[PDB]
C-alpha cells in the first residue's frame, strides 16, 4: 500500500494526458524551453538519443501543421516517459552553479 | 654556514609502488606521480592515445570538475604539467609549501579518477593537431619519430605525438582502458619535493593502490633497422645514423655516455669552433659551409641508439655523415688517447651534476631512477660508475656501433645524402 | 535569479563604483537644474540671479 | 643516471595548465646557429617563443 502517493501519481498522470505532447508522439523532454542550460544539454546528447529526438520533433511539427494527432495506441504513455535529458541537464546547472559560486569569491 | 643538507627517503611498499621525498627546506614544492605508461606500450590499435591522455590533465574528474582544476590551481599559483617520454608519464605538480594539499588532490584525481567525458575528449582532440604542429616545426621532431619507427618493429617504433589518421578518432574508452591498465601500483612512483615522508607514504597507502593491468616493463623492443627518407625541399638537411647500444643502467651503457662526450654533445662556449669535440673537428676539415654534428644516445629499459645527428646543406650531407662516421671508424680501431676519455668523463660527470641541481631536474632523475630500477643512486656513486668505464670500453662501445645493424632518418633535399648501403 | 549576484567581489564590485555613479547623479542633478532653470533650487545659487526682482 | 633528459638525446613532450608546451634533448641546435643562415620555422600558426614563469621583482 502507498494510497496517497498513488493518487498524488495518478494526478500527474492526469495531467500528462491532459497536456496532450503525448498525442502528438511526444516525450516531455521534447517540449522543454531552449535557454543556454538546455541548448547544452542537447549538445551534450549521444548520437541515438539526438537522433531520435529530431525525429519526435519533426513528427509533431508535422501533425501540428496538419492539425493532426497520433492514433491513440501511438501516443507516449505516461510510464514510458524517458526522461532523457534530466542528467545531461543536472550537470549543466551544477557546472554552472560552481562557475556562479566562483565568480562570489 | 648554509642549512645542513637533508637525506632523501626512499621506500618500496609491498605492492611495488615507490615513494621517494627529499624536505630540502625550499619556499616551494613539487611533486611527481611517475608512470610506466609511455607511448611505447601503445598498441597498432590505438595509436596516439597517450598523447591525448597528456593532453587530458584538465579534463573533469570525480571530486574536482574541469573547471576547479584549473582555478583551483590558478589560485594558488601553482602548475600542474604533464611530461611523456616514450616509456614514462609524468604528472608534476608545483606550489607554494602551504598549498601542497590541495595540489595533491588534484594530482591524485587527475591520475586515478578521471572521466574522461565523451563531449569533453570530442572538444579536445583538434588539440592534437595543434600540439603536433607545434613540435613539429623542429625539424629534430620528425627525424627522431622516423628513427624510431625505422630502428624497432615495434614498441619504441611510437611516436610521442599521435599519426594524423588517429586524431578525432581515439575513444573515451581507449583512455579509461589505458589508465586501468598501465596507471597501477607496481608501474608507478610518487616522488615529492619540499614534502614530508609519511605524508607521501599516507597518500600512497590511501589513494594510489591501484592493481588490475599488465605487468612487463618489457612488452619488448624488438630492435630491426632500416631507414626513412623524407623528400622536404627544406633549407638544410637533417640526418641521424644510430645503432643498437645498451639498455639503460647496464655497465655497457655507461661507456655509450662517455663515447658520447669523446666524439661532442652540444657546445660548452657561446659560440665557438667546439675544440674538444672530435666529431666536430673532424667534418670541419674537409666542410667550410654552415653545419652542425652532435653524437646522438638515448637510452631505454630494453634497448638503446647511439649514433650521431647532423645538419647541413642538401649537396655537402653526404660529406658530413661519411666524415662524421669515419671519425667514429677511427675511435673503433683503437685511436683513442688517455686525456681524451679523462675530458669526456668530467664533461659528462659536470653536465650530470648540473642536470640535478635544480627542483625540476632533480625531481625528474629521483623519478625516472625509481621507475628504471627501483633504487635511488647518489650522485656520488653515478661518478663512480662513470670512473669505472675504462678506455677499452669506449672502445669498444665505438666497435659495437660501427659493426652493427644501422638505422638511419633524414629530412630535407636528399638528392646528396648517402643510404645505409653507400656508408 | 538573484542569489548569484551577492557574495564579497560584488562587495567590492559596489564600493569600486560607487564615488562614479555619485558623481553622475551630481552631474544629471546639475543637469536636469540646469536645463529646466529649477528657480526652486537655483535661487539659492549665490551667482545665478537671472530672477533679479 | 637514469633519464631521457640526463642523457641528453630522445624526445620528451610537456604539456601544462598554464605554461607552454616543450619538445626534445640532443639533437643537434646552438651550434648549429652560430654557423648561420638558421632563420628557424617562425610562426606560422605557432606557440609562445621562450615561455614566462621566469618574472622577476
Amino acid at each position: 500500500v502507498s494510497a496517497s502517493s498513488r493518487w498524488l501519481e495518478k494526478i500527474r498522470k492526469w495531467y500528462y494526458n491532459a497536456a496532450g505532447f503525448n498525442k502528438l508522439g511526444l516525450m516531455r523532454d521534447d517540449t522543454i524551453h531552449e535557454n543556454d542550460d538546455v541548448k547544452e544539454a542537447i549538445r551534450r546528447l549521444p548520437e541515438n538519443l539526438y537522433d531520435d529526438r529530431v525525429f519526435r520533433i519533426k513528427r509533431a511539427l508535422d501533425l501540428s501543421m496538419r492539425q493532426q494527432i497520433l492514433p491513440k495506441e501511438q501516443w507516449t504513455k505516461y510510464e514510458e516517459d524517458k526522461s532523457y535529458l534530466e542528467p545531461y541537464l543536472k550537470e549543466v546547472i551544477r557546472e554552472r552553479k560552481e562557475r556562479e559560486e566562483w565568480a562570489k569569491k | 654556514v648554509p642549512p645542513h643538507p637533508q637525506d632523501l627517503e626512499f621506500t618500496r611498499l609491498p605492492n611495488g609502488l615507490v615513494i621517494a621525498s627529499l624536505e630540502n627546506y625550499a619556499p616551494a614544492s613539487r611533486i611527481g606521480l611517475f608512470i610506466k605508461a609511455g607511448s611505447r606500450y601503445e598498441n597498432s590499435n590505438n595509436l596516439g592515445t597517450s598523447h591525448l591522455l597528456r593532453l587530458a590533465s584538465s579534463l573533469t574528474t570525480k571530486g574536482a570538475s574541469s573547471f576547479k582544476i584549473t582555478r583551483g590551481i590558478e589560485a594558488v599559483g601553482g602548475k600542474l604539467s604533464v611530461t611523456s617520454t616514450r616509456e614514462n608519464m609524468a604528472y608534476t605538480v608545483e606550489c607554494l609549501r602551504d598549498d601542497v594539499d590541495i595540489l595533491m588532490e588534484f594530482l591524485l584525481n587527475v591520475t586515478t579518477a578521471p572521466e574522461f567525458r565523451r563531449w569533453e575528449v570530442a572538444a579536445l582532440q583538434p588539440q592534437l593537431r595543434i600540439d603536433k604542429a607545434v613540435a613539429l616545426q623542429n625539424p629534430q621532431a620528425h627525424v627522431i619519430e622516423n628513427l624510431h619507427a625505422a630502428a624497432y618493429r615495434n614498441a619504441l617504433a611510437n611516436s610521442l605525438y599521435c599519426p594524423d589518421y588517429r586524431i578525432g578518432k581515439v575513444t573515451p574508452v581507449e583512455l579509461h582502458d589505458y589508465v586501468q591498465n598501465h596507471f597501477t601500483s607496481a608501474r608507478m612512483a610518487l616522488i615529492g619535493l619540499g614534502v614530508s615522508h609519511p605524508v607521501l607514504k599516507q597518500v600512497a597507502e590511501q589513494f594510489l593502490n591501484i592493481r588490475g593491468g599488465l605487468g612487463l616493463s618489457g612488452a619488448k623492443a624488438k630492435y630491426h633497422g632500416g631507414e626513412i627518407r623524407e623528400q622536404n625541399g627544406d633549407s638544410l638537411v637533417h640526418a641521424a645514423l644510430v645503432a643498437e647500444s645498451a639498455a639503460i643502467g647496464s655497465a655497457e651503457a655507461n661507456a655509450f655516455s662517455v663515447l658520447q662526450h669523446v666524439l661532442g654533445a652540444g657546445p660548452h662556449v657561446k659560440r665557438g669552433s667546439n675544440a674538444t669535440s672530435s666529431l666536430y673537428q673532424a667534418v670541419a676539415k674537409g666542410v667550410h659551409q654552415p653545419f652542425d654534428v652532435s653524437a646522438f644516445n638515448a637510452s631505454y629499459s630494453d634497448s638503446g641508439l647511439f649514433g650521431f645527428y647532423t645538419i647541413s646543406q642538401a649537396a655537402s650531407a653526404g660529406d658530413v655523415i661519411k666524415a662524421a662516421y669515419n671519425q667514429v671508424k677511427t675511435i673503433a680501431q683503437g685511436n683513442l688517447s688517455n686525456p681524451d676519455v679523462q675530458a669526456a668523463k668530467n664533461k659528462l660527470k659536470a653536465g650530470y651534476l648540473m642536470s640535478v641541481e635544480s627542483s625540476e631536474g632533480f625531481l625528474d632523475e629521483v623519478g625516472s631512477q625509481a621507475l628504471a630500477a627501483g633504487s635511488y643512486t647518489p650522485p656520488s656513486t653515478v661518478l663512480q660508475q662513470i670512473d669505472a668505464v675504462a678506455d677499452a670500453d669506449v672502445i669498444n662501445a665505438a666497435k659495437k656501433f660501427v659493426s652493427g645493424r644501422k638505422s638511419m632518418a633524414a629530412s630535407g633535399n636528399l638528392g646528396h645524402t648517402p643510404f645505409i648501403d653507400e656508408l | 535569479m538573484l542569489t548569484r549576484f551577492l557574495g564579497p567581489r560584488y562587495r567590492q564590485l559596489a564600493r569600486n563604483w560607487v564615488p562614479t555613479a555619485g558623481l553622475w547623479g551630481a552631474v544629471g542633478a546639475v543637469g536636469l537644474v540646469w536645463a529646466t532653470d529649477w528657480r526652486l533650487i537655483l535661487d539659492w545659487v549665490p551667482y545665478i540671479n537671472g530672477k533679479f526682482k | 643516471m637514469l633519464s631521457v633528459a640526463a642523457r641528453s638525446g630522445p624526445f620528451a613532450p610537456v604539456l601544462s595548465a598554464t605554461s607552454r608546451g616543450v619538445a626534445g634533448a640532443l639533437r643537434p641546435l646552438v651550434q648549429a646557429a652560430v654557423p648561420a643562415t638558421s632563420e628557424s620555422p617562425v610562426l606560422d600558426l605557432k606557440r609562445s617563443v621562450l615561455c614566462r614563469e621566469s618574472l622577476r621583482g
